[PDB]
RNA sequence: UAGCAUGCGACGCCGCCCGCCGCCCGCCCCCAGAGGCCCGUGCCAUUGGCGCCGGUCCGGCCGAAGUGCCGCGGUCGGCCCAACGGGCGGUGGAAUCCUUUGCAGACGAC
RNA sequence: CCACAGGGAUUACUGGCUUGUGGCAGCCAAGCGUUCAUAGCGACGUUGCUUUUUGAUCCUUCGAUGUCGGCUCUUCCUAUCAUUGCGAAGCAGAAUUCACCAAGUGUUGGAUUGUUCACCCACCAAUAGGGAACGUGAGCUGGGUUUAGACCGUCGUGAGACAGGUUAGUUUUACCCUACUGAUGACAGUGUCGCGAUAGUAAUUCAACCUAGUACGAGAGGAACCGUUGAUUCACACAAUUGGU
RNA sequence: GGAUGAACCGGAAGCCGGGUUACGGUGCCCAACUGCGCGCUAACCUAGAACCCACAAAGGGUGUUGGUCGAUUAAGACAGCAGGACGGUGGUCAUGGAAGUCGAAAUCCGCUAAGGAGUGUGUAACAACUCACCUGCCGAAUCAACUAGCCCCGAAAAUGGAUGGCGCUGAAGCGCGCGACCCACACCCGGCCAUCUGGGCGCCCCGAUGAGUAGGAGGGCGCGGCGGCCAUGCAA
RNA sequence: UGUUGUCGGCCGCGCCGGCGGCCAAAGCCCGGGGGCUCCGCGCCCCCGGCAGCCGUCGUCGGCACGGCCGGGC
């Protein structure tokens, strides 16, 4: 039904936050195929459906594919979790035509936050985790997991993912502890709110 | 969600979709689990066999087994189940119904006016806020 | 795929008290306090009226769901009895030509083996949870290992034995070690 | 009921055929299906499997249907049933929980090509029959169904029920 | 499930182009007007702004250019606000391929 | 097979590859030690130019063996390690793209030594008084500038860095008068007096004897002698081949 | 070990530049188990009396860069040209080569 | 002694298909191993896998695919010879025997023969097998095969012939593209110092001492772990010394 | 359409235009469903009609679901834990030796509420403990057996990983039903080119079929010089 | 010479409604009997009057739009 992630003329910011990387990666190589400017974040918290015995050989049969055979030059695999995410939209774009590479180059992947985009991130329609790995429905592996077990970015990127995550965490608490007291003496003034002819018509409308 | 899936009256249901066009229902048989036959008062029963119908949070005050006398009577002496419904949880279509009337001149009017009073009270709060601040 | 299931609920005795938060549980009795974690599938776990009664339950079941309601219930048990009665393994040393010395390094929290096998390297493992050993020597035979956690406890005595495990000619031949002698137990006054 | 499942076409009929003394005498074998374009078919399923006959040496009277029959309402319909796999058809007896007629089909047609794997060709079965709720043999579902009518249990699980949302 | 919220989304739906103009000397960049038959509902229109149109670039059916492009723009803003709307095309169009059913 | 035969190990390693020109003429560490020991006292390297090779007689130790106790010659590198200026604390951030420098606090004195600095470093060879490098700040206006990218530095925990040059004119057999530029890592205690010795320690030089102990075990890192092209038996020690 | 052509940072910054603005000429085209001007002429558009937003002086928080936001006291303003640019104009503050050599080297490079 | 027109319409020959043959495996387990199917050994029969021997076919080339063997040089597989960790034993030690995981590194030097193969000798921790156009001739080599000369044996009346042996008997080209090794090298507001997405890989193994003439053992013999020393093999580098120039 | 693809599927094509479809497909690459009702699988099985090309067998599997039949159950089961067993007589054969417990008769009863000449552990052989049956504790289903699906196993190869790719898992696998869609030059429709039906005044019109190598049959374009007719040329 | 409104023909589209077919019937209210379950609830089946409205075949009835091409009164 109304697909209520997707289209904005400009936005794009897409959270990753336990949503289905190969879902979001679908929905993102459309808007970049459609001229958006995409940018995904918090690449380290996205999720893959299955078990991880499976999704750990898939990877390194790529890892034992990165020795060799050799000029040098790429074949190539990317340890951290935006530049898998990033891997993920060079298949999923048509990835032989200047169409193609052109709306691969909109992408950006992001692990964390970058320095702050603070317009808040948003939900793909549901792309969403929770039950896609269904109660059970056995494992999932989040990016931030495979990515520790294959390096660095990873690393840093889950220590700086710590650090803003904490920092935000205190700037939220605060900016709520106003917003309540805004909220408050706001619902007062609709309470009293002065009188009407037309304007109670409205709130029989919601 | 493999979810609620039974076997009782009382609960009401929202629809996930089909045919009818409308619709809103409560469980009135009870029949294995799956399938299951839902009626309404002013709705028409079916039995279906449907995950994929899920239950709302308000529940209506009626014991297990009903016919049709029965299930009117039932709905009679609730009632008000149907205004949490009008509103809220599943339910909120009445208010949303509200919301798609409106792209029509008087209503249009309505509307500028809402708006225009809107401002006056975003105005008095400003007020208010400028008084609270310092 | 389906079938169907119910809420099972415990009696908390008297000696125990609990508290539930999020999916953790805290049981904290006379010999002790234990924490752990409950998550499973469509499966709430909850204290209705502390002092009353552990509830777990859940609207959706299997072969499989069923198997971990089981296990789950057997864990909280076994919390149960560890908080009031703690858990003993009684371990005994066995060398059949070369004392083995051991004993714990109770700062870095470990149970070191010295002269295993004539090894000149001392062998140390970690004791895991407030586990406690205490090595009642006499020849140099009995080690007690004490705690309320048995899954830390298990892991601290499976660990000693793990210790001296040496794989390396012969199952038969080579006796020398320090081997698991129960299961571990009972309670109590004296 | 919706989009069909399986409505039983009673077929009243003959076999009219030649001038000797002889001629076919009477059947239904009552058949289940989606309107006139199964019976056609299906009798000559029914005409090669027990009398042997021909095609045109089957001819047939009248059709009659079924008419919500059950009113929505229910059985637990006892199933003699033929499946194809890995070979040729074996039998099988299957009493399972349904609402009904329509419902019956597809639970086995779904049984039988999961359960019992069956692809294409298959034809169906061999009857359906009623039973009462408390005699239901065999086994999981049906059981509980059985035992919800009881009541108590209409009941129970409304205990998941009204149990997602809260209360 | 889908938690059926939704919103409604349906295909339905034909329309027609009423023609394209590329203009330039160099100022201006270029236009498509549009008409669907009756379609988005005034609420439809409004509630939206965002129409993507996808027509489908299919064999219509001398022989085409039948190709393995489908094209599928944005309806920018309504001019007509109870008909016709503007649209613009990213890729730019086949040729004088102004006419031809346009749909979602 | 397929064949053959009488199979060999495979001549010049793969670790040291690739074996082609180095993009600038002085080493480059791309990890240090790890912080262990005291504060930013420990520069974590310290430079010099290889004069040539000695020889030393030691008394020794083991004791296991045979020969023992007692007089041996080892052979010695002989290196010119004059004092080597610290100009400068380097402020590293860590990024999730790598560290990033901030800002960087300068001594009062570099002065002949920025020139050369100037000379490949930058170029055009240091006659009538040029290049050109900028002047300090009015002086504790610049101070608190400075002392306010300190205070950030020191709040937001850097990982501190210095910039060190060879002056060069303490040595003889290089005739050459070149500043040669380095980035040298400060290890020690805690981050924020970590700062502070790296601080006290770039308002005034540091010689070898306050950054290694004689006897002390250090990792030396150079760039080996040029040949120009070569052939595989002299670059990857390959056979001749053999018939008349 | 290699590695800013991941289309990066920092440090140090300079025969006329560039810091801040008048006037004109091209490219894309909100936040959010619901919400977002008092008296007037005048078809229009122009154009006049007179709480809530937009550049600003001065500073702080994510910011650790790029990058942003949000506030104590006032001022230019309301109820086209952002991200880029391209100028007519006002006011105001280096390197290659060379020559001789090499730690370097076939040339070039260093 | 050859020559000509053609053919991959048709051979040798590399490739491809097949896989009887070959190699390897599973199943079943008669049976043997004092007694004991399964420590080990294991028939008949039976199902497979590989594609690296042989056979078959005749799809590909006869306006041309250079031959065997060798060498050197890069890379790989695993059905693993050694090394690591394992399980069993008819594993008392202890030499071992069979098998599991496992391809990181090793896997040699010589005597006969063109040989591949194989036989032999001392070595060794063990001196594994299998692909890359039987890897490798715009690298080499040129001993065999396989021209023209000639001998012998056999056959033939003879010219001359043989999967019969022997002596002698040639190795072309200045790299256009591409590939890599290595050096250069614009755009962008500058040089330099850096970061590090990512790309290559570096250590392998042995002997001996400590332990201990201990454990284990009737005895004979004869271990382990660390702790120590040194050297085989590989890598990088320098040149005080010793050695070459 | 099938990734590519002489001969598989759809389909037989004048050119063009529009419409609808076939085969096949609808998560992205890629138009068009992240379609509906239900059920099975968690192995990344797996995205596959057919193909030298897509392998997988004999045989095995308390993985899991499902169907069925027999027997056993509150006249209390199945399992576990706990508890009862005197005497004939150290059972007859055989044999160093069985004597419960190498091998082989034989398996009854008094005394009894239950109480077999005994289920596995023994010492050269002599030496004890448990157990059949019966009972308690517990409380609900248990056991046997046929049949079937999918999965699992058998399952080792050579420069580098894929079902075309990203790659999914209460599906984007699989099966049983179903709804709506997409998609050719096909089929329709519009307008037009040959031949033929023919028709009508050197010309016009109605409708049908109408790819093409070898190739037959027929109409036409261009070259060069000749003749009769007919021009062009100081700018051919 | 280009464009846009349209009248006529062709095809597509969604939605609404009636009647007959299954002698019509789910049905509900009224009335009577039987069974199961025999622990009672509840379940079932059959028959007459009767609001009622159902899923599907066939058929007819009513509207509104688009695309393409052209210009009988």
């Amino acid at each position: 039904m109304v697909s209520g992630s997707g289209v904005c003329a400009k936005r794009v910011v897409v959270d990753a936050r336990h949503h289905m990387l190969g879902r979001l990666a679908s929905i993102v190589a459309k808007e970049l195929l459609n001229g958006q400017r995409v940018v995904v974040v918090r690449c380290e918290e996205i999720c893959m459906s299955g078990g991880l015995v499976r999704q750990k050989m898939k990877y390194l049969r790529f890892l034992r594919k990165r020795m060799n055979t050799k000029p040098s030059h790429g074949p190539i695999h990317f340890r951290a979790p935006a530049k898998i995410l990033w891997r993920t939209i060079r298949g999923m774009i048509p990835h032989k035509t200047a169409r193609g590479e052109a709306a691969l180059a909109r992408l950006k992947a992001y692990e964390g936050v970058p320095p702050p985009y603070d317009r808040t991130k948003r939900m793909v329609i549901p792309d969403a985790l929770k039950v896609l790995r269904l109660q059970p429905g056995h494992r999932y592996c989040l990016l931030g997991q495979l990515s520790k077990e294959v390096g660095w970015n990873y690393a840093d990127t889950i220590r700086e993912l710590e650090e803003k995550r904490k920092e935000k965490a205190k700037v939220s608490y605060d900016r709520r502890k106003q917003l309540a007291k805004l909220r408050v003496k706001a619902e007062k003034a609709a309470e009293e709110k002065l009188g009407t002819q037309l304007e109670i018509l409205a709130p029989i409308k919601y | 969600m493999p979810f609620k899936r039974f076997v009782e009256i009382g609960r009401v249901a929202l629809v996930n979709y089909g045919k009818d066009y409308g619709r809103l229902v409560v469980i009135v048989d009870v029949v294995d689990q799956n399938r299951a036959l839902v009626d309404a008062p002013d709705m028409v029963r079916c039995q279906i066999n449907f995950k994929r119908l899920s239950l709302t949070d308000i529940k209506i005050d009626i014991k297990r087994v009903p016919k049709k006398t029965t299930l009117i009577k039932a709905m009679e002496e609730a009632d008000v189940k149907n205004k949490w419904e009008n509103s809220s949880w599943g339910k909120k279509l009445i208010v949303q119904k509200r919301r798609a009337s409106l792209n029509d001149f008087d209503r249009f009017k309505v509307m500028l006016a809402k708006i225009k009073r809107g401002g006056a009270i975003r105005q008095e709060l400003a007020k208010l806020k400028k008084t609270a601040a310092a | 795929m389906k079938t169907i299931l119910a809420s099972e609920t415990m009696e908390i005795p008297e000696g125990v008290t609990v508290q539930v938060a999020a999916k953790v549980v805290t049981v904290e009795g006379p010999r002790g306090k234990l924490t752990r974690n409950f998550k499973h599938l469509n499966l709430d776990f909850q204290l209705l009226e502390g002092g009353r009664k552990l509830q777990v339950d859940a609207w959706f079941g299997t072969r499989r769901t069923m198997a971990a309601i089981r296990t789950a219930i057997s864990h909280v048990q076994n919390l149960i009895t560890g908080v009031t009665k703690g858990y003993r393994y009684k371990m005994r040393f066995v060398y059949a030509h070369f004392p083995i010395n051991a004993s714990i390094t109770n700062s870095n929290t470990a149970i070191e083996i010295r002269n295993f096998l004539g090894e000149k390297k001392v062998r140390k493992v970690d004791m895991l949870e407030g586990v406690t050993i205490l090595r009642s020597e006499k020849v140099k035979d009995e080690l007690v290992l004490d705690g309320n956690d048995i899954e830390l406890v298990s892991r601290s005595a499976a660990l000693i034995n793990q210790k001296c495990h040496v794989k390396n000619k012969d199952i038969r031949k080579f006796l020398d070690g320090i081997y698991v002698s129960d299961k571990g137990t009972i309670t109590e006054d004296a | 009921m919706g989009a069909f499942r399986f409505h039983q076409y009673q077929v009243v009929g003959r076999g009219l055929p030649t001038p000797t003394d002889e001629h076919p005498k009477i059947y239904r074998m009552k058949l289940w299906a989606t309107n006139e374009v199964r019976a056609k078919s299906k009798f000559w399923y029914f005409l090669r499997k027990l009398k042997k006959v021909k095609k045109s040496n089957g001819q047939i009277l009248a059709i009659n249907e079924i008419f919500e029959k059950n009113p929505t309402t229910i059985k637990n319909y006892g199933i003699w049933l033929r499946y194809q796999s890995r070979t040729g058809y074996h039998n099988m007896y299957k009493e399972y929980r349904d609402t009904t007629l329509n419902g019956a089909v597809e639970q086995m047609y779904t049984e039988m090509a999961s359960r019992h794997r069956v692809r294409f060709p298959c034809i169906q079965i061999i009857k359906t029959a009623t039973v009462h709720f408390k005699l239901c043999k065999r086994d999981n579902t049906k059981q509980f169904h059985k035992s919800d009518i009881k009541f108590p249990l209409v009941y129970r699980k409304v205990r998941p029920p009204t149990r997602k949302l809260k209360t | 499930m889908k938690g059926r919220q939704g919103q409604r989304v349906r295909l339905y739906v034909r329309g027609t182009i009423l023609g394209y103009k590329r203009s330039k000397s160099n100022q201006y960049e270029n236009t498509s007007l549009l008409q669907i038959e009756g379609v988005n509902t005034k609420e439809e229109v409004g509630w939206y702004a965002g129409k993507r149109i996808a027509y489908v670039y299919k064999a219509k059916t001398k022989s085409n250019d039948s190709t393995i492009r489908c094209i599928w723009g944005k309806v920018t803003r309504p001019h007509g606000n109870s008909g016709v709307v503007r649209a613009k095309f990213r890729s730019n169009l086949p040729p004088t391929s102004m006419g031809k059913k346009v749909r979602v | 097979m397929s064949h053959r035969k009488f199979e060999h190990p495979r001549h010049g390693s793969l670790g040291f590859l690739p074996r082609k020109r180095c993009s600038r003429h002085r080493g480059k560490v791309k990890s240090f030690p790890k912080d262990d020991q005291q504060k930013p006292c420990h520069l974590t390297a310290f430079l010099g130019y290889k004069a040539g090779m000695t020889h030393i007689v030691r008394e020794v130790e083991k004791p296991g063996s045979k020969l023992h106790k007692k007089e041996t010659c080892e052979a010695v590198t002989i290196i010119e390690t004059p004092p080597l200026v610290i100009v400068g604390l380097v402020a590293y951030v860590k990024t999730p793209r790598g560290l990033r420098t901030l800002n960087s606090v300068w001594a009062q004195h570099l002065s002949e030594d920025v020139r050369r600095r100037f000379y490949k470093n930058w170029c055009k060879s240091k006659k009538k008084a040029f290049t050109k490098y900028a002047l300090k700040y009015d002086s504790d206006a610049g101070k608190k500038e400075i002392q306010l990218q300190l205070e950030k530095m020191k709040k937001y925990a850097t990982i501190v860095r210095v910039i060190a040059h060879t002056q060069i004119r303490k040595m003889k057999g290089l005739k050459q008068k070149k500043a040669h530029l380095m980035e040298i890592q400060v290890n020690g205690g805690t981050i924020a007096d970590k700062v502070d010795y790296g601080y006290k320690f770039f308002e005034k030089e540091v010689p070898v004897e306050a950054v290694f102990q004689k006897d002390e075990m250090v990792d030396i890192i150079g760039v080996t002698k040029g040949k120009g092209y070569e052939g595989v038996v002299t670059r990857w020690g390959v056979t001749r081949l053999p018939r008349k």
